[PDB]
């Protein structure tokens, strides 16, 4: 951190807040490790389903299966190098909302 | 005996006599088919 670089993983969670906030020094636990309670990793495509009639769009996640946006998901780096209009179009309002 | 389809009430649906007779008179079978056009979205694998 001393170099301008920051370790670790980043976060994307939509924190309404009025006191004090702390990102380099998150006070709290990070919520959602990779691996955890029901928490999603998104395959190597970063490809989104589109689904008729009013239903949700899916996300294909790592175990090549289609699911639901609204959770907690781990992107990789590099998928989201690629599916960045994909992300900023399809996933990133949901994280807005 | 050209047109038992117009006439001939014992006519079942779809009978032809063509090895034998040229019926003028038949059971065609309209279509309306669509053809679709494929404009998805294209995607490239991650380094990983």
């Amino acid at each position: 951190n001393l170099f301008n670089v920051a370790r670790g993983n980043l976060y994307l969670v939509q924190t309404a807040t009025n006191g004090n906030w702390s990102p380099m020094a998150p006070v709290a636990a990070p919520p959602f490790v990779r691996g955890g309670p029901n928490v999603r990793v998104v395959g190597r495509f970063g490809t989104i389903v589109p689904r008729p009639n009013g239903l949700e769009p899916q996300l294909i996640d790592d175990g090549n299966v289609p699911r639901d946006i609204a959770g907690d998901w781990v992107y990789p780096s590099d998928v989201l190098q690629v599916s960045v209009a994909v992300f900023r179009d399809y996933v990133w309002p949901m994280v807005k909302a | 005996l050209r047109w038992p389809g117009l006439v001939d009430p014992n006519y079942r649906v779809g009978t032809n006599d063509l090895p034998n007779r040229i019926t003028l008179y038949n059971s065609l079978y309209r279509y309306n088919f669509t053809y679709p056009t494929l404009d998805g979205i294209m995607y490239v694998r991650s380094a990983t």
